[PDB]
């Protein structure tokens, strides 16, 4: 899980 | 003929319009920003999704500010008469009110006013629909355990995460906002009004994805999505 | 029992829920504030549109930011859960993201954190409505001639206007959105879902409102309204 | 009219  | 009804967009143009996927992927390095890890999920799904809803996909890749906006431009100076609606998909880093180019940067006001319905006469009374994926700010959600109208109507803004929140991406599967809108869209086009369907991707993505960090910051935390709606009818992806 | 579905939120519990109105008219001189000739009206109509709704309604008139931030900080920590939602309306003066009490602004923040998922337990899973007739800038429309859930999940905002925009209050008439927004519930309550009826309420603002003014900057000048849904369920303010 |  990434931030945009 | 007998009584008649106009509670729902028309629909039935000879096109259903234009699907523009604007997927920033990588960026220039002076920027600083990261590459976005399974976009290219998205921006495919997205591709075959509204295929089927059968809206003419364009799909562009990495485009500094300057060719966002000279696209959108374009777009918007192209003939819709015989289009029903027009969407518009941006994935990409961004903050609240911004989505980036790969070199920087654009107002998302200045994408969206070239569709207003007085500087886009061929779309004016038409819904025009932009889908964002991208961060709206840096806050985390912990959850909980359980004769005129105006210039800016017919425009439906779905947002992947709640005004001043961070929007997540999965590097494996894409984003929980694009993942479960897609997937909404396949299951309920053909059934339900548009409003409701973004609802059930509310649910989707408030209820079955959490993250997973070894980052106690970004661990464990929670997303929902956020429906701005200044449309006038109700939107059915079909029609009688 | 048979197959089932749980697609809309239960309102099926013995109250509907608090329907709270803050009708703000009156501002103290210092703040340079105008009197909001027209929101009794408004005030009025929403008091008796609830109550057919058979919400439990509060009116409260002329609070000061301090008294508007110590009421809601009050009504949530009642005890709602024998309660199916909860309605805020706020009429006043705004900006972006702020409403007025009589002495000075307010975070809409402020107001709707109490009722987080996490800080409002008994609301928690519960449609939790704001609804807000104020400006939210000084633009004007010109119009064109034709295991855990997020915190932030399960709130409505019906905003009176879009993003930057200024509101209009008619002084005899009340606010065009208050006055739609009773209208469509009147009309549709016991037959659409809420995200349909709103959508019935843009439509009424947008094509039948239009200022007139001696004053041409203010001349001409159209409104639409603009639903912000954070919803996980569909909302009928009936039941089975 | 008039603006809130
Ligand atoms: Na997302
Ligand atoms: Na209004």
């Amino acid at each position: 899980d990434e931030v945009d | 003929s007998g009584i008649s009804l106009d509670n729902s967009y028309k629909m039935d143009y000879p096109e259903m319009g234009l699907c523009i996927i604007i997927n920033n992927k990588n960026f220039h390095k002076s920027t600083g920003m990261t590459s976005r890890s399974g976009t290219d999920v998205d921006a495919a799904n997205l591709r075959e999704t509204f295929r089927n809803l059968k809206y003419e996909v364009r799909n562009k890749n990495d485009l500094t500010r300057e060719e966002i906006v000279e696209l959108m431009r374009d777009v918007s100076k192209e003939d819709h008469s015989k289009r029903s609606s027009f969407v518009c998909v941006l994935l990409s880093h961004g903050e609240e009110g911004i989505i980036f180019g790969t070199n920087g940067p654009v107002d998302l006001k200045k994408i969206t006013n070239f569709f207003r319905g007085d500087r886009c006469r061929s779309l004016t009374g038409k819904p025009k629909l932009f889908i964002i994926q991208a961060c709206r700010g840096t806050e985390l959600d912990c959850g909980i355990e359980t004769h005129k109208i105006p210039v800016a109507a017919d425009f439906l803004y779905a947002y992947s995460t709640a005004p001043g929140y961070y929007s997540w991406r999965n590097s494996k599967d894409g984003s929980w906002f694009i993942q479960s809108l897609c997937a909404m869209l396949k299951q309920y086009a053909d059934k339900l009004e548009f409003m409701h369907i973004l609802t059930r991707v509310n649910r989707k993505v408030a209820t079955e994805f959490e993250s997973f960090s070894f980052d106690a910051t970004f661990h464990a935390k929670k997303q929902i999505p956020c429906i701005v709606s200044m449309l006038t009818k109700e939107l059915y992806f079909y029609h009688h």
